RNA sequence: AAAUUGUUGAAAGGGAAGGGCAUUUGAUCAGACAUGGUGUUUUGUAUU
RNA sequence: AUACUGCCAGCUGGGACUGAGGACUGCGACGUAAGUCAAGGAUGCUGGCAUAAUGGUUAUAUGCCGCCCGUCUUGAAACAC
RNA sequence: CCUGAAAAUGGAUGGCGCUCAAGCGUGUUACCUAUACUCUACCGUCAGGGUUGAUAUGAUGCCCUGACGAGUAGGCAGGCGUGGAGGUCAGUGACGAAGCCUAGACCGUAAGGUCGGGUCGAACGGCCUCUAGUGCAGAUCUUGGUGGUAGUAGCAAAUAUU
RNA sequence: UUGGCGGAAAGGCCUUGGGUGCUUGCUGGCGAAUUGCAAUGUCAUUUUGCGUGGGGAUAAAUCAUUUGUAUACGACUUAGA
């Protein structure tokens, strides 16, 4: 439907929206997908980091470089996740892994775009109350990412200067209200409203 | 020789059919399609346009009409499928439509030889697309907005979903 | 102007290639059924070649026809030209490899004189 | 004024397939929009084209069409069944298809 | 054919890392261009523009030797020899030009299509 | 003649290659339009 | 009254695949008359092209499949020959 | 559900992943798709039948049919090819036979047959029959020829050459 | 033309002003056929060229020689108008 789809990681489940977003790239959908680091597990913060340390012991014995890549970013987290929900040794696969992109935080591209989210695989809207949950970015820095500081910085940068387009949009919004409620209440208005606008 | 002569032969006639038993019916069109009535061309040259239909030709084709004065669409048949009928409707009372026929639309198909390699309208059906086009309009500026509407050309926008749209 | 037919219509239009005729050379393309005890052709797995079968068969209202609806015969000569003097709607001819070119342009206009189809009147004269 | 579009868009999933062999005669195909088969019933007969361009003038054009027909509805969740004059090249697995207005019944 | 030779520093020139100075085949094919610009020369040709367009070496009968080994067994000892033909040529520029035409083919709405543009634009 | 080579041309090539179904793309190619029927403003004038 | 079952030789639609056969023959239906018909298998109308457009072959790409044949063997892709 | 619950390359509810599940027990329903079932077209096999007509048909000729179709070892039947032989085509051919090459064409389910284009140089084929030293992918098959390995192992004992 | 702001992969956002074109905000005038009853009916993109013009400066690598902080051979530290 969209050129490209951006969707904020935050409070998704990783297999959640690994699932839906390997359908919408197989369908032929583009996808972005930021704030990596907030993306959740349901389960303990332990039993997923025991779940990596099982991961992490998996490798080619005669030579660990041919063996599993471990890659430990949140994102390359999700994109591992993603890339066994899809089948990427196919160019069909290939070119559904080459629609995909994911990031931490929300570089400049997608900082200025609408992030969207998956309802079916959100945490808050999925998992039980009172269920156990970790995050991807403590999950990561816990097994070998090295970039919690500098992403949370970024983000927190960010997250300022798009707070305080919001105040600006906020007041332009309320200003056009305040000069244009004059011309409400109309003629036209009314005969929109009948006809359901 | 590699093969002399069969001694069986076929036969030289050529077979005849049999008496078909499928006898041609009128055609029964669905009730959203009644003369008077604003079509959307769904296809053609003037595909996406809003035209008045006028009249059902004997060979299942409907006679329309812009009107030519209104969006350019002369007096032409459009095939019944290739249309979106649509609850708007002008009073088609006032025009005669008795003159229009599968004959009235005979073309003189051109000559194989005759090759536009590289590279007119006639005069009655002009002056009749006058009077019709006269007759509806006199009509359609009865109602509001209608000759504009008909001026637009119909699209489908992000999010017109056709099987909840009302026509 | 031509006999109202059923449309010719080929079940299996592609060529029946012996088992491993790619994978070696001493191995011709000449369909030969695989007789072995453990042959996946023979015991007709999935993904595999298909063997020729008479459910292959062509519809005998169209077997033997050629595209035009002619059934080819091979002829030699103006007597050979002779058996299909009347059945120029069914039988078209073809002059055989083996005849001399004088041969040939004989044959030619006497199967244009009688309205005979030739599948190869271009052989032996350039274009 | 700039939307000429008079067709709604479409994806052209996969072929009609078990787990593991596919049927290249019968396409699925995604209607935008829809997402039951009580509104993918709407579609059922309209046309379809799958447009491409080709870097080989044909006929005074370097834009192909295969041409098609919504013939049944496929599942719970709006995808139809198509079947086309050609199998659509497997390519397109995800490519956008336009699904015509016609034959109209509205 | 340079499977398992040695490595060279004068292989960059053409970007491999294999490359030899055959000094008995280099004599032969210097020899046999010294003949073809003989013959060019005689035929009345550039012998500026002149390039080999065409060489070709294959292989030839084989002449046959023995050699011995252990344990009172008998191998071959062959030569390769070669066929070595070449033809050089005067240069020249592209000549050719003006490609088929392909005529066209339109149907009635396309041509109705090319008129109505040609009307519409001027 | 084949195996096996050289050159040219055309193609693919992320730890084989080859194959089946289906399409697409590029090449290449066969199938009524002289005719058992009507008829004509002469292509170069037993009729065209 | 509605459910819920069952029946209708009850009505109204929207799609798809197929069109075998080819010189009268049969069984029926239509105010019980010459005729017609949906009754022992598709016809009617219309358009574009008349060509590599359809199609064939061929090479490649893609989706899904596809283990190396022969043999002995209860069992072979076999780390059996 | 947990404890009981320890094995050696790294590792498998098939994988990813899943926690009011995408787990477990249960209960409506919708949906997906086998070479199965239903219905059509076509092929063949089997069978039960029709058919004596003044020419234009060698009567399992033409036709109506209904059912059916897996297959090793094995049986049987219809055919396709090869070398010779008897008849015939008063058959093809130095104006080009036979051979050979050709991601050219047609036919046949196939065995295979026919043709287009190159090469060439003296014989060859269709049909009805007869005959057999009659069809190859293998037998550590036979005899010739040829590969990759591979421009590789190597050409280093006996003092040594300039 | 005037302020900037934006470094996470900034390559995007207004404005300061002058010029020009449309304006469906509300009302008119002319044109559209014939593509013939549909045929996507053709409208957006990592490159270039005997070519045209708004402008720009005339570099290195490699082989050969050398080196020994290296070295089986390639490579590698070096030097040489």
């Amino acid at each position: 439907v969209e050129p490209v789809v951006v969707i904020d990681g935050k409070g998704h489940l990783v297999g959640r929206l690994a699932s839906v977003v390997a359908k919408q790239l197989l369908n032929g959908q583009k996808i972005v997908v930021v704030r990596a680091e907030e993306l959740n597990i349901s389960g303990e913060f332990f039993r997923n980091k025991l779940k990596y340390h099982d991961f992490l012991r998996k490798a080619t014995a005669f030579n660990k470089t041919r063996g599993p890549f471990h890659f430990r970013a949140p994102s390359r987290i999700f994109y591992k996740a993603l890339r066994g929900m899809v089948s990427h040794k196919t160019a069909r696969g290939k070119a559904a892994l080459e629609r995909l992109k994911v990031f931490e935080g929300i570089p400049p591209p997608y900082d200025k775009k609408k992030r969207v989210v998956v309802p079916q695989a959100l945490r808050v809207l999925r998992l039980k109350p009172g269920r156990k949950y970790t995050t991807l970015g403590k999950l990561s820095t816990s097994v070998g990412w090295k970039y919690e500081d500098v992403v949370a910085k970024l983000e927190a940068k960010r997250k300022v200067s798009s707070a305080e387009y919001y105040a600006k949009k906020r007041a332009f919004t309320k200003k056009v209200a305040s000069a244009n409620a004059t011309a409400a209440e109309s003629d036209v208005a009314k005969q929109l409203a009948a006809l359901g606008y | 020789t590699a093969q002399q002569a069969p001694k069986w032969y076929p036969s030289e006639d050529v077979a005849a059919p049999k008496k078909t038993r499928k006898a041609v019916r009128p055609q029964k069109l669905r009730a959203s399609l009644v003369p008077g009535t604003v079509l959307i061309l769904l296809a053609g040259r003037f595909r996406g346009k809003r035209v008045v239909y006028l009249k059902h030709l004997e060979d299942n084709t409907l006679l329309v009409t812009g009107p030519f004065k209104v969006n350019g669409v002369p007096l032409r048949r459009v095939n019944a499928r290739y249309v979106i009928a649509t609850s708007t409707k002008v009073s088609v009372e006032g025009v005669n439509v008795e003159k229009f026929n599968v004959e009235y639309f005979a073309k003189e198909k051109l000559t194989k030889k005759e090759k536009k390699e590289a590279n007119e309208i006639k005069t009655e059906r002009v002056e009749d697309q006058k009077v019709v086009d006269k007759a509806l309009l006199a009509e359609i500026k009865k109602t509001p907005l209608l000759k504009q509407y008909l001026s637009a050309s119909f699209s489908l926008k992000n999010g017109d979903k056709p099987h909840l749209l009302k026509f | 102007a031509s006999l109202p037919h059923p449309k010719i219509v080929k079940k299996h239009t592609k060529k029946f290639k012996r088992h491993h005729s790619d994978r070696y050379h001493r191995v011709a393309e000449n369909w030969r059924k695989q007789k072995g005890i453990d042959s996946v052709v023979r015991r007709r797995f999935r993904g595999n070649i298909s063997q020729p079968k008479i459910g292959y068969g062509s519809n005998k209202k169209t077997k033997f026809l050629s595209p035009s609806g002619h059934k080819t015969f091979l002829v030699a000569n103006v007597k050979d030209l002779e058996t299909l003097t009347m059945h120029t709607k069914t039988y078209a001819a073809e002059i055989a490899h083996n005849i001399s070119a004088k041969n040939r342009v004989v044959i030619l206009a006497r199967a244009k004189a009688l309205g005979i189809k030739v599948t190869n009147p271009k052989g032996r004269l350039a274009l | 004024a700039e939307s000429h579009r008079l067709y709604v868009k479409g994806k052209h999933l996969s072929y009609q397939r078990s787990k593991r062999v596919n049927n290249p005669n019968v396409s699925l195909i995604k209607i935008e929009g829809v997402a039951t088969p009580q509104d993918a019933q709407f579609y059922l007969g309209k046309r379809i084209a799958y447009v491409y361009r080709a870097s080989k003038e044909v006929r005074g054009s370097k834009i192909r069409v295969m041409w098609g027909k919504v013939t049944r509805t496929h599942g719970n969740s709006g995808v139809v069944r198509a079947t086309f004059r050609n199998n659509l090249p497997a390519k397109t697995f995800g490519a956008s298809v336009r699904i015509f207005l016609y034959p109209s019944n509205i | 054919f340079n499977s398992s030779i040695g490595r060279t520093a004068q292989g960059k020139e053409f970007g491999v890392t294999k490359a030899r100075w055959p000094a008995k085949s280099v004599k032969f094919v210097q020899g046999l261009l010294q003949n073809a610009a003989a013959n060019a020369e005689a035929k009345g040709l550039d012998a500026t523009k002149l390039y080999v367009s065409h060489i070709q070496v294959n292989q030839a009968p084989k002449q046959r030797r023995r050699t011995y080994r252990a344990h009172g067994r008998i191998n071959k000892y062959e030569s390769s020899p070669s066929h070595i033909e070449l033809v050089v040529t005067e240069k020249e520029e592209a000549v050719a030009k003006a490609a088929e035409k392909k005529v066209v083919r339109l149907t009635s709405r396309q041509r109705g299509r090319i008129a109505a543009q040609k009307r519409i634009a001027a």
